[PDB]
């Protein structure tokens, strides 16, 4: 039971950032709305794969920036019941 | 081994080079896995 259930965004790959930014943008505009996990994640999965390296690298680059920000807080983060 | 090209032949499969654990139980756990994401992925009062 490592847990750490209060981590930052994460070091997630560009793949998850693709879902992340899209699912969030919709949720920011519509605080009344959510999404369907199986639906949205599948749509993103297929759509991501079919995109170009330019677009994928864009999400990758953003992930690099969040990864470093994560590392910064990671040092100051104490694992709650972190076995 | 003596297989320089032979061990590469089968890697024409759809892979990312296989450096990531791929969820086999659900495709909705592919990108944003619930354990961490639920803090920000969705903001609900309760199930």
């Amino acid at each position: 039971g490592k847990g750490d259930p209060k981590k930052p965004r994460g070091k997630m790959s560009s793949y998850a950032f693709f879902v992340q930014t899209c699912r969030e943008e919709h949720k920011k505009k519509h605080p009344d709305a959510s999404v369907n996990f199986s639906e949205f994640s599948k749509k993103c999965s297929e759509r991501w794969k079919t995109m170009s390296a330019k677009e994928k690298g864009k999400f990758e680059d953003m992930a690099k920036a969040d990864k470093a920000r994560y590392e910064r807080e990671m040092k100051t983060y104490i694992p709650p019941k972190g076995e | 081994l003596s297989q320089e090209t032979f061990s590469d032949l089968w890697k024409l499969l759809p892979e990312n080079n296989v450096l990531s654990p791929l969820p086999s139980q659900a495709m909705d756990d592919l990108m944003l896995s619930p354990d961490d994401i639920e803090q920000w992925f969705t903001e609900d009062p309760g199930p």
